[PDB]
């Protein structure tokens, strides 16, 4: 349970908001658009790009999230250092990439 | 027990009674066409017949295979209407703004019509006494240059009759438009295809989320922008 | 990697009939796994006779045939809400006095 | 040093069109029905080691 018999927090960080069927209800507060998340945990090669194409009825702004698997380097032994890695987002927008 | 009167169930045993009369009311104010009254007969003055001050025109009309079950109806009752002089063709001449229109048959007995369908009037004349029976026309079975035949279905008994009944769509809002959770009451602002218009009678709304916000009713959009487009 | 992306639509809809309730819970103050919540609800205030206490289940006196609001669990009162609800029943078609 | 990663995993998924807004009548315990699901990754990272160019 979030809280235990006695109050107790058995679980930290969630904050549940309840709305009844209401006619007149106001937004959950803390929730300010709608989105919809899709999980495609791929990996991304030299020469392999990927492509999605979006495709949706009624999407206003976009988020992507990416990321490095692992960001180690050593040079000759030991030495471990950032590794600067690098990524594109495009939008086919006509005729090619942007 | 039938919610009948003392009169109808005297007559109802009775060893000798008068003919049975069945009275049809095709009612279409839900669907876009106008109520009309029928009746298979006409009465001995060869006059429209008179119920409860109201007149069916003679019309060759019959519905058969009326039945009440506990279980469900497993058969769907058939009216069947002349089509000569094409009333029916010109009625719709579509079959989908016939479909989920009312049809209203009463059973009465001769003895209590009114005495004016009658020469010597009648002392036993009652507007009280009559078995009624709702069903909705839910499909336009066939239709000739003779007559059409239709498909009844019991009100709480067709294919639109489902349980819990709202169904979760991204980008339709269910809502009636100017209805109560729609709930906009301001001036009118486009029409379907989501064109901007200032009229009155030309403004309806589109049910897209861009229709809604025409009206910048985004708050009550019935629907639930971003759930899945694929049904599976 | 490319984990995932949002379409994100920005309205601020209320939902204004369905009750909802959501969550938005934070990552590092959790685990890693999938977060599979589970309501114990109670039901849908739904249109008991006067005269009825829901709570003790009791019946005051001759019912005198309104209607009022409260949540109850009678089976009898769930059905005639059922056939009888405009929004999500029956209630479009049929009616009340029909039933 | 520092926590690990905690990245939400998998999700249980939208809720597909016609699917009929369910009825809860008394009590009962129910499951979840998606509606509205974003992740938005944060920052709780120090210094600028994610540079955006547009
Ligand atoms: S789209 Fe929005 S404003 Fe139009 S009818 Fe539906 S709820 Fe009302």
């Amino acid at each position: 349970p979030v809280l235990d018999t006695e109050g107790n927090t058995n679980i930290s960080g969630v904050t549940v908001v309840f709305r009844a069927g209401e006619q007149e209800q106001t937004p959950p507060e803390g929730f300010e658009s709608s989105g919809s998340e899709t999980v495609l945990g791929t990996e991304v090669k030299y020469d392999t790009p990927i492509t999605r194409t979006i495709t949706s009825a009624n999407i206003d702004r976009l988020r992507f999230t990416f990321g490095v698997q692992a960001l180690v380097e050593t040079t000759s032994k030991g030495d471990r250092n950032p590794s600067e890695v690098r990524l594109l987002v495009q939008i086919q927008r006509n005729g090619g990439w942007v | 027990m039938q919610d009948i009167r003392q009169e109808t169930l005297n007559e109802c045993t009775r060893a000798e009674q008068s003919a049975s009369v069945v009275l049809w009311e095709i009612d279409l104010t839900e669907v876009g066409g106008e109520r009309y009254f029928f009746c298979n007969e006409q009465n001995e003055k060869g006059e429209p017949v008179t119920w409860q001050g109201r007149q069916y025109q003679p019309y060759p009309i019959q519905g058969s295979g009326f039945e009440l079950n506990g279980k469900g109806t497993s058969t769907r009752p058939t009216l069947t209407v002349s089509n000569l002089y094409g009333m029916v063709t010109g009625m719709a001449e579509d079959m989908q703004s016939l479909v989920g229109g009312t049809v209203v048959r009463r059973k009465v007995y001769a003895r209590f019509l009114d005495a004016v369908n009658f020469v010597n009037g009648n002392s036993y004349a009652d507007p009280e006494q009559e078995v009624i029976s709702r069903w909705r026309i839910e499909q336009c079975s066939e239709l000739s240059a003779v007559s059409a035949s239709f498909v009844l279905s019991t009100p709480t008994e067709t294919d639109g009759a489902v349980f819990p009944g709202r169904i979760m769509l991204a980008n339709t809002c269910t809502w009636t438009y100017r209805g109560d959770e729609c709930g906009y009451s301001g001036p009118a602002v486009a029409d379907e295809y989501d064109q901007p218009t200032s009229d009155i009678t030309k403004d309806k709304c589109s049910k897209c989320l861009s229709g809604c916000k025409f009206r910048n009713n985004v708050g009550n959009f019935g629907g639930f922008l971003s759930i899945n487009k694929l049904s599976q | 990697l490319w984990s995932s992306y949002t379409e994100i639509i920005d309205v601020k809809q209320c939902y204004p009939n369905t009750a909802l309730v959501g969550v938005q819970v934070d990552s590092e103050q959790f685990g890693s796994q999938q977060v599979s919540r589970n309501y114990h609800l109670r039901g849908r205030i739904l249109q008991v006779p006067s005269n009825y206490n829901p709570q003790t289940r009791q019946y005051s006196g001759i019912w005198d045939g309104t209607f009022k609001p409260a949540y109850s669990n009678n089976m009898a009162w769930c059905l005639w809400d059922m056939l009888t609800h405009p929004r999500y029943g029956m209630g479009k078609r049929l009616g009340a006095a029909d039933v | 040093n520092g926590k690990q990663n905690t990245y939400f995993s998998s999700l249980d998924n939208m809720v597909a069109q016609g699917n009929v807004l369910p009825v809860l009548y008394g009590e009962m315990r129910v499951g979840s029905r998606v509606v509205s699901q974003e992740i938005s990754t944060a920052d709780e990272g120090d210094g600028g080691q994610v540079v955006v160019i547009g």
